[PDB]
């Protein structure tokens, strides 16, 4: 017959021989059997190399304990495919499609290759529409693009996940289209909480949910995030339908990808990364666009490793995005929500031409005043305010209750406050920071601006504290 | 006019869809076409002729690889010494120096330091003579040491290069015996047909290429299984088992391979071999002879390989060179190059 | 309407024309294959860096040539590789299409157009490893290339033929340099003079698809298109193509180069092009260097960089001006491959993130920028204008940095100079009105407007001189200079 | 300008409606005549004239 | 007898030759590139001998187009270079072509570019100064006549305008030889010295020699040899004065790392190749003036990342008289020279050879300047008033005096379109001496910015207002 034989096992990494002639190609999907009583399962390769004389380095998506030279591996002649449609909206799948939910479910429906190229340079077309969402500091700062790509990054426990929610709510539930989420490498029982809670919210039904998390192998977790955006864009080519891709967390794949790498035999990179890092995020990444009258609106967290923004996985996440929200302990630990760096975050449509010219102009004068605050951070953790020359005070004054407005208290912030949470619409921002900047509240005391939504929260806030 | 312009970029993407569309599905219809009318015997007997036309039209071309310099100037000398001393030999005799030259290279498989002293390199070859002397002077005969003697007093670049010469030796010799008996060509075919037959029965060449596993007991697989058959020539019996009992690693179709090439090689002519989707006629067959020996000077020895993936066509090859003349490449070929 | 006889007729050319020829050819099998690279056995005669030709019609690239094998970077698509397929020679090193056919569109690293709006007419093809020309075949860099930038012009002026380093962290305004450098030739592009036109080479490397995307945008609304070809490898384009594309973009300038032409390059940006040849340096099983790298990084950006060169005149009096881009990080210009492109290029325009924050745009850091060409690649009066301007700005931020009469003055002098040189994006200035500026600037006409007024006393007062006394302008558009009477008007 | 937007994206869509109609209804046109094609370059690879 | 080429891995080729025909080590050997479009013939150094016949060498060329199997020639010798007085006025490279005038030279007497040091019992100290005429240079870091100066620093802090400078200033009135070696350096800048050298009417009595940044590792290994043996031909034969300008010499070193792990070593620290002060030191020793015979070489070294704890310039310092270290704080503060005077020595620097005079001039200006960069951080903290007065005067002082180590050098006229000074050593010995009495306190320090003497500082003060 022709089918292969293991030869090696080096943890997730199985080395399998053929007959000539039958040497899988690759990406192609293989099947073994473990048929050791507590761990019996069937174990889906996938071809990664050839070796030559007829063997194949293969990633195995299940662990391969109890796997043993010499069983019988079985080609299936085609890649990893995961079911398609308007079915998955509202189900629970993992990086192999398999339904978790409802075991079984989605078996005939259409299947879809993980691998496929992402569109053709010609197909193309940059997108520029605001996305508003409602938050001062993303609004004002670094506003996102509807169609485009938008990346949270942040150390760990800094608020990534929290503001992955905050944007489910604030974009997906009054949302007509298609919702799409990858868990990738993340918490499960955060994958339970966001199960419930969108089945709670009744935007479960528009969404279709993959989790491959961290208590997978390093081939699942760098194939599950292929297998989320095959949906996605089955969703964006074969029904025209306006998709939201939410993936939590892009690192994680990245991480799996190094690891399946060392275990691959291949030479190490910078920090031990994988060689192919930049080219296998290129790929996921490109897959990951709006094509010309096609719209998906990405929004992904990255993993910052030991706070080192210099890493070289988000050093190389960074070029694929349209909007970037960097969060920082440092402003966290200010207890400033979100955590977001005003002076690191940026958007590639915060420009005049697009935004408009008061609206880039506030932002300008937002940026300068907390660079200045910055630059000033050395003389004041010494002298502090008091060697200032009257400009710098002021100054300082002013970009503290400005880095302390930008904070606002969030919806998904509900469950760790009980405080409900606030929208504030773009001109309301607008306004309120061109009255910050200009010193029309130097008056009122730091803290009224702490975690409020608009202008009235504001006033209401001095009011209570005890100021105008 | 960024509209107008987002317009014409939409019937631009339209239109490379359908030019995809339809070059596929012309192509897959062509495809098709031609699988349909190639069924035809006679339009194979076509296209091999016109494919021979070609070659006849073509330009002819004036133009032991693992051996380095050293081991192929050896060998060289080696084959010039068997070539003087075992010529007066007859059938028995050149039996016996072949089973004493398997019996010594398996000698050699044996122990290594042996091997290791007598293949290692240097100037002078009296203390090598007189180690082999002290060694096997008695089981063995005056040809077999004197060619064993010659052997060692060169040097080669890898010990095993040692072995291999002799295993190549002793095969030149069950070739000779064979030329004694003029049965040289029916010899060649069976280990033609032995190489292709052993290429389709993989698990059987694995099997054989087992080394760590008995020799005897491979051996007498192969005896029972396909080296002893009604139809089969003695001395390809026996020097196809000799080759597996000295089968190192090698895989024992690739040495069936081998064994072929040596045997064309020592009548002066260089094996083709044609893969070809239908057997040739004879004249096909001389035709396709006469045109490969003008190109390549040297007469030549082809060898049908039937494939009937080819789709008609011929698909030659010798040495590192090939005419790759198969409909199926061609068909290729378009479906790879449409816009 | 789609003319189904057109679309017929476009496939009756291929099919019609659709040839094959049987001839002798080196074998080659792959051995093995994985990760886009390739391992070839056979192929005795194969050239080192030459072309390979896999099924399917996948193109290679041979880097590594032992005596078992012959290692082999794939082109393109490389999943369609597999052990035991036919590999064939080419004969041919690795080589692109060049021609003025290639102006206003976008091709990828082989020459082939991606931007799907037909074939390129290419007048011949040139290898992508020419020598760049000799010590004895090249000329002193003489010719400004206005950037319309006024601090890079006045600063760090680049000439036709020097080699500028953008180098800066992420988000600093780089590729808002570039475009607009490639923009300003718009003017010169009009006037139909060769001598004067500038022909421009955007290469992308390792770039969101969508980012060349509105980088075209860009350059189609300002008609920067007409004189302008795309080089596109885009993020998710194998290493191969990554590694190349430089090289692409290299060779189609260089064509135009040995013409007479004038020619400017961007490499957006070389920092992608070495981690791509760093990946397929370590997948090819080569000894890595510091950071992973191979050892031949800084040979691979010098041999790129030194053919943007000023020709001779019995050479024909052509140049390639080149512009690479380097993305720092934590804003540390001692990594490696940052000091060695520094240490390549004819000086460096340094974009720093806090000097962008604090409204200084473009963020040029001027302590620390140069231009290796000087004065050389400016006209008199920008010279007589700008020579003391650059380090009086660097005496400035010392004396601040540091902080009587003297001292105050120079530091209204300074301040006044640098609102004067924080110039808008898609804002270019004319050479004529940025020696006006600089007039203002450095010969104490800024020293009674307050310095928040600056810029807007600097644009209304061009406006004016625009209007009335436009003549002024043309003195110096026509003579190169600033004449007494011009001066004194 | 948002009217100027909001045309444009109406002769947009209007635009692709009557383009998706053309591309159906040309693709049936030309079913018949990719025949000829597939036959010709059968034809051309055979290298004699295959009439079917 | 010939060779064949066996591997190919970009600038190294293994070459097989038959037993008793493999070459010496540094041999050159010919090899043929027949390809039409980079036809040429590579010349190969043999590196290593591998044994079984096999000998690893670097090619000088680049190898693209080479072929595995063809002819290699063994030429019996190293590369060998042309030597005589007609080498000067003409261009070279790292081979001994001509380049201004190919096939000139290939009649002269050819010497092996390989050679051993001077026999110790030949060297002797050299302790005569060279005065230059830069305020700096001759005051603190002093030149030595047939002594090793070198100039330090990172990348594009004034180098090689420096080293202009110095040709303007010594070789225009200079009597002997002068010879270039442009070491790894730029093509254009190479193209402006041959003009520029052309021009002052001193190319006649210089000789050229050229391995630029684009060549192959090889070539920048070699050019430094082939010029050096220019050199040492002029010392050794004709007996006479010699000027070596080497720019730069760490491209030597950095070559030899190129090359380092392909040749097969396991590499060192920085990554560096473990026998890089090996070879260093034999290509510096070889650069050295012996009994009766004067070389007075000048080299720039490359200071990697402006980090002199580099392994290359750290070897490098033990093989120079005078060191002239420019550093990047002194060149982003406007200072040109970019010297740093606390970083710069020489060791003709002492009482016994300058005179008490300018010992104690030189001493005093580094006890200021010392004193100055220790009250940086406090006056940058806490303002100069806070200082005491005598550390106040001396900050003004020490500012005044940095100030004035700067100059106009002519060769700077093309950046500052300014002509050039010349400061003769008396005349800056009473300067600093002055300055360092504080006899021009009352001056404003902006007076002392790019000029030449007194004359100078007085007519720029009446500009500036004061009086001196
Ligand atoms: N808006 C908020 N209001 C109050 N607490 C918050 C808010 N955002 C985050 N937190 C606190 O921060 C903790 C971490 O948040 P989150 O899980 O979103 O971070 P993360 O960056 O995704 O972390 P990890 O690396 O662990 O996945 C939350 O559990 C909550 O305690
Ligand atoms: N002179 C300027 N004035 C104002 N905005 C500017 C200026 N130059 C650039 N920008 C804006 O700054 C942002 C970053 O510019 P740009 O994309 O050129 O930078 P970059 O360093 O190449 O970025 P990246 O890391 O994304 O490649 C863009 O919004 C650009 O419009
Ligand atoms: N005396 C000077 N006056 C003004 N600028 C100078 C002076 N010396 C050096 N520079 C500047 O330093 C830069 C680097 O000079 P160069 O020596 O050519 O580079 P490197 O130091 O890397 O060899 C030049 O572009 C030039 O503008
Ligand atoms: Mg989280
Ligand atoms: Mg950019
Ligand atoms: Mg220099």
């Amino acid at each position: 017959k022709t089918a292969g034989r293991v030869v090696r096992i080096t943890g997730p990494v199985v080395d399998v021989e053929f007959p000539r002639g039958s040497v899988p190609e690759l990406f192609n999907a293989l099947h073994a059997e473990i048929t050791f009583g507590a761990l019996a399962k069937t174990l889906t390769l996938e071809v990664a190399q050839h070796l030559g004389d007829s063997l194949v380095r293969c990633i195995s998506m299940q662990p391969t304990d109890g796997l043993v030279r010499g069983v019988e591996v079985t080609d299936t002649g085609a890649s990893i495919s995961v079911p398609v449609g308007d079915g998955v909206k509202g189900h629970v799948f993992n990086a192999l499609g398999d339904c978790l939910d409802d075991p079984g479910y989605g078996k005939d429906f259409e299947h879809w290759s993980i691998h496929r190229k992402p569109p053709a340079f010609s197909d193309l077309e940059p997108r520029t529409e605001m996305l508003e969402t409602g938050l001062k500091v993303v609004d004002l700062l670094t506003p996102y693009v509807r169609g485009g790509k938008i990346a949270l990054f942040g150390g760990a426990g800094v608020g990534k996940t929290v503001l992955i929610q905050e944007m489910i709510n604030r974009i997906a539930r009054n949302f007509g289209g298609t919702s799409v989420f990858a868990g990738v490498g993340e918490r499960t029982r955060e994958g339970n909480d966001l199960w419930v809670e969108l089945a709670d919210a009744n935007v479960l039904k528009d969404t279709a949910l993959v989790f491959g998390q961290m208590d997978e192998p390093p081939g699942t977790r760098m194939r599950v995030a292929l297998s989320a955006l095959t949906m996605a864009e089955f969703f964006r080519d074969e029904q025209g339908q306006d998709v939201l891709l939410f993936i939590d967390n892009i690192f994680r794949f990245t991480q799996a990808g190094s690891e399946v790498s060392t275990l691959l035999g291949r030479m190490p990179s910078a920090v031990g990364y994988q060689p192919t890092l930049a080219d296998e995020m290129g790929e996921l990444q490109e897959r990951i666009t709006s094509t010309r009258g096609r719209s998906i609106t990405s929004m992904q967290a990255v993993y910052v490793p030991a706070d080192d923004y210099t890493d070289p996985a988000p050093a190389t996440t960074f070029a694929h995005l349209d909007a970037t929200t960097e969060l920082s302990r440092a402003v966290f630990s200010k207890g400033i929500f979100p955590a977001v760096d005003p002076l690191a975050s940026s958007s590639t449509i915060l420009d005049p031409a697009i935004v408009g010219d008061e609206h880039y102009r506030v932002a300008q004068e937002v940026i300068r005043i907390l660079q200045r605050y910055k630059d000033l951070q050395d003389i004041i953790a010494i002298l502090g305010i008091d060697e200032l020359s009257e400009e710098d005070k002021q100054l300082v004054n002013r970009a503290r209750r400005i880095e302390r407005f930008l904070s606002q208290n969030m919806m998904a912030a509900e469950q760790f406050t009980g405080q409900p949470g606030s929208t504030v619409p773009l001109k309301e921002t607008i306004e309120a920071f061109d009255k910050l900047t200009k010193g029309e509240f130097d008056h009122l005391p730091e803290q009224a601006f702490f975690l409020i939504g608009g202008l009235d929260d504001l006033a209401k806030k001095a009011e209570s504290l005890g100021a105008k | 006019a960024q509209g107008a312009q987002q317009i014409q970029l939409m019937r631009q993407q339209l239109i490379r869809q359908l030019r995809t569309g339809l070059g596929a599905e012309a192509v897959n219809k062509a495809a098709e076409i031609v699988r349909a009318h190639v069924a035809d015997p006679q339009a194979q007997s076509a296209t091999v002729d016109r494919f021979l036309s070609e070659l006849e039209q073509m330009a002819p071309s004036s133009v032991t690889s693992r051996l380095r310099a050293a081991s192929r100037q050896s060998l060289a000398a080696l084959v010039e010494k068997f070539d003087s001393v075992a010529g007066g030999l007859d059938a028995d005799g050149l039996t016996n120096l072949a089973d004493e030259l398997a019996s010594v290279a398996k000698l050699l498989l044996s122990e290594t330091a042996l091997n290791k002293h007598l293949a290692e390199p240097t100037d002078d070859s009296a203390p090598k003579v007189r180690l082999l002397e002290r060694l096997l002077s008695d089981k063995v005969s005056a040809t077999t040491l004197d060619l064993l003697r010659t052997a060692v007093s060169n040097r080669w670049s890898t010990e095993s290069n040692l072995i291999d010469a002799v295993e190549h030796t002793a095969r030149l010799a069950l070739l000779k015996r064979a030329e004694i008996a003029g049965e040289v060509d029916e010899v060649e075919e069976q280990l033609f047909r032995f190489g292709r037959v052993l290429d389709a029965e993989p698990r059987l060449s694995a099997l054989l290429s087992d080394y760590t596993t008995p020799a005897e007991g491979r051996v007498a697989l192969l005896d029972k299984a396909l080296t002893g058959r009604p139809g089969v020539n003695q001395t390809a019996a026996a020097l196809l088992s000799q080759t597996v009992g000295l089968l190192r690693g090698e895989r024992a179709d690739e040495a069936v391979i081998d064994l072929a090439e040596l045997a064309v090689s020592r009548r002066g002519e260089v094996v083709a071999h044609v893969s070809a989707a239908a057997e040739l006629s004879d004249a096909q067959r001389t035709r396709l002879t006469e045109v490969l020996s003008r190109i390549y000077g040297r007469p030549v020895s082809v060898q049908l390989h039937v494939d009937p993936e080819l789709l008609g066509g011929l698909s030659i090859t010798v040495g590192d060179e090939v005419i790759d003349g198969s409909i199926a490449s061609r068909l290729a070929a378009a479906q790879t190059g449409l816009p | 309407t789609i003319s189904a006889a057109d679309i017929e007729g476009a496939i009756e050319d291929y099919v019609s024309s659709f040839s094959a020829d049987t001839e002798r050819e080196e074998i080659g099998t792959v051995i093995d294959a994985g990760d886009g690279i390739a391992h070839v056995e056979g192929l005795p005669s194969v050239m080192t860096q030459e072309l390979l030709e896999f099924p399917g019609g996948v193109l290679g690239v041979a880097l590594n040539l032992d005596e078992h094998s012959v290692g082999a970077v794939i082109l393109g698509e490389f999943e369609k590789i597999e052990e035991g397929q036919q590999v064939k020679r080419t004969g041919e090193v690795l080589s692109v299409p060049v021609g003025d056919a290639f102006l206003g569109r976008v091709v990828n690293p082989l020459g082939q157009p991606i931007d799907g709006q037909g074939d390129i007419a290419a007048e011949t093809r040139r290898a992508l490893e020419l020598q760049a020309p000799s010590v004895v075949q090249r000329q002193s860099v003489s010719e400004p290339l206005q950037t319309g930038i006024k601090a890079i012009d006045a600063m760090t002026p680049i000439g036709r033929g020097q080699r500028q380093l953008i180098i800066g962290d992420r988000k600093t305004g780089k590729t808002a340099v570039c475009v607009d450098t490639i923009l300003n030739q718009r003017e010169a592009w009009l006037t139909g003079d060769p001598k004067q036109q500038v022909r421009c080479v955007y290469v992308a490397i390792g770039q969101k698809g969508t980012t060349i995307a509105s980088v075209k945008r860009a350059l189609e609304e300002g008609g920067a298109m007409e004189y302008t070809t795309i080089v596109a490898a885009p993020a998710s384009d194998a290493a191969g193509f990554k590694w190349l594309a430089p090289y692409t973009g290299s060779a189609i300038g260089q064509h135009w180069m040995y013409n007479g032409k004038h020619v400017l390059i961007v490499f957006d940006d070389l920092s992608k092009q070495a981690d791509a040849y760093r990946a397929i340096s370590l997948l090819l099983r080569r000894p890595p260097g510091r950071e992973a790298f191979p050892g031949d990084v800084f040979y691979l950006h010098s041999r790129l960089l030194e053919r943007c060169a000023k020709l001779s005149d019995e050479l024909g009096g052509g140049s390639m001006t080149g512009l690479p881009i380097i993305e720092t990080k934590a804003n540390d210009i001692s990594a490696f491959i940052p000091t060695n492109v520094i240490s390549i290029t004819d000086g460096q325009c340094f974009l720093e993130s806090d000097l962008f924050n604090q409204g200084v745009r473009p963020a040029i850091n001027v302590g620390v920028s140069v231009s290796r060409v000087g004065g050389a690649a400016q006209i008199k009066a920008m010279k007589e204008v700008a020579g003391s301007l650059r380090l009086d700005l660097s005496q400035y931020r010392e004396l601040e940095a540091f902080a009587d009469a003297a001292s105050k003055a120079q530091l209204d002098r300074g301040a006044r100079l640098v609102e004067l040189l924080k110039q808008p994006q898609y804002s270019p200035l004319a050479v004529e009105e940025q020696v006006v500026a600089i007039f203002l600037g450095t010969q104490g006409h800024l020293d009674s407007v307050p310095v928040e007024d600056v810029q807007r006393f600097e644009s209304e007062l061009l406006e004016h001189v625009k209007a009335s006394h436009s003549d002024i302008f043309d003195g110096i558009r026509e003579t190169k200079k600033l004449s007494e009477e011009a001066e004194e008007k | 300008r948002a009217q100027a937007s909001g045309e444009v994206a109406q002769t947009l869509t209007q635009a692709d409606q009557q383009l998706s109609a053309q591309g159906d209804q040309v693709r049936s046109g030309l079913e018949s005549s990719v025949d000829g094609l597939s036959a010709k370059l059968a034809s051309r690879i055979l290298g004699v004239d295959v009439n079917s």
